[PDB]
């Protein structure tokens, strides 16, 4: 058992690290031999906050690359939402700042937002600035973070934040 | 591999055949087909994609395709429930990746869709026909909840297909199918 199911969207362009932000996550398995061949698009994970214990439900939905328009697929259905961006190349910045836009306008404010920018340890080859995500996160009211996820560095505390914050408005 | 590869290369165009006649099963039941095939030749999205060079997606087929997404995905989301949430947000999601790999199989990382809008197929009509899929391919004994799937999958066919004939289609009235889990039916369903 648990007390909370949140239900999560895991958004971002091929290449950014949405499979390695959810190396903590597992996979269910299936007894079921068509899901066997071919997987799933969510992984769980059940954490533990306030002596509340929370299972976490998460979506990196398959061929969302494929689809940009931004419809109620992106903001309806879901307690959060964590866009993502390749800190190492501007035009996923530049992308995932038009899509948090279009978001923004129809996502009811029951919904929760953090952007985050991966790959903070390929210091060498950052272009995005942080001050600059960080201000547009701001000019929204959204939650801001830069993470490594094959190092792991502020990837629980993604999720740790965006479940708090859900937790507190239910 | 050489005729592995071209063995696959046919089964991708019988389901970008089905794809540009608009026949939903039949487009995720080759998809299905490619798929298997391809893992158990240990073939990858990578190696067919060249072999694909010359063949494409019409917009009508991206159109299908971004419809068949959008449903698909949304129904993963409100499967997932206090009742039960694996086995039928499994299935629904295990349909969208099914497509997904089909576009892989073809298109280059972050290659966009150019879906034509006067193809979009109404959420309606895809959820069925996802949901005729699943029937279709779920194991005799697979089960939701205490529901057996292909039971389960009718009486939402069924769930649906009333919404549309007293024209009461809204996100709220599919939102309780799509959630539902037979919980106030009177039977736990079976063959
Ligand atoms: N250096 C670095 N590379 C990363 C990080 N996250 C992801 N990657 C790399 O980016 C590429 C793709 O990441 P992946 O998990 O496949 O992202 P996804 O394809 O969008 O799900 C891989 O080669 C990863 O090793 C990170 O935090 N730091």
């Amino acid at each position: 058992e648990y007390d909370y199911l949140f239900k999560l969207l895991l958004i971002g362009d091929s290449g950014v690290g949405k499979s390695c932000l959810l190396l903590r996550f597992a996979d269910d398995t299936y007894t079921e031999s068509y899901i066997s061949t071919i997987g799933v698009d969510f992984k769980i994970r059940t954490i533990e906050l306030d002596g509340k214990t929370i299972k976490l439900q998460i979506w990196d939905t398959a061929g969302q690359e494929r689809f940009r328009t931004i419809t109620s697929s992106y903001y309806x259905g879901a307690h959060g939402i964590i866009v993502v961006y390749d800190v190492t190349d501007q035009e996923s910045y530049a992308n995932v700042k038009q899509w948090l836009q279009e978001i923004d306008r129809y996502a009811s404010e029951n919904v929760n937002k953090l952007l985050v920018g991966n790959k903070s340890d390929l210091t060498t080859k950052k272009v995005v600035d942080n001050t600059t995500a960080k201000e547009f996160a701001d000019s929204l009211g959204i939650p801001f973070l830069e993470t490594s996820a094959k190092n792991a560095t502020n990837v629980e505390q993604a999720f740790m934040t965006m479940a708090a914050e859900i937790k507190k408005r239910m | 591999r050489i005729e592995n590869l071209e063995n696959a290369k046919k089964l991708w165009d019988n389901a970008n055949s089905m794809l540009e006649k608009g026949n939903i099963s039949g487009y995720l039941k080759a998809a299905n087909e490619l798929h298997k095939f391809m893992k158990e030749k240990n073939l990858k999205e990578d190696d067919l994609r060249p072999e694909l060079s010359d063949k494409t997606i019409s917009p009508k087929g991206y159109a299908i395709l971004q419809s068949l997404w959008g449903a698909a995905s949304d129904y993963s989301r409100a499967a997932a429930t206090l009742t039960e949430s694996t086995v039928e947000p499994g299935l629904v999601s295990a349909v969208n990746k099914m497509s997904a790999f089909f576009m892989d199989c073809k298109l280059s990382p972050n290659e966009r869709a150019t879906p034509d809008p006067d193809f979009k197929v109404g959420k309606s009509k895809i959820l069925v026909g996802i949901m005729q899929f699943i029937k279709d391919v779920a194991d005799p004994t697979s089960k939701i909840w205490m529901h057996n799937t292909k039971a389960l999958m009718n009486h939402k066919i069924a769930a649906i297909q009333k919404l549309e004939r007293s024209n009461n289609v809204n996100c709220e009235t599919l939102e309780s199918v799509l959630s539902s889990k037979g919980e106030n039916l009177s039977e736990y369903l079976s063959y």
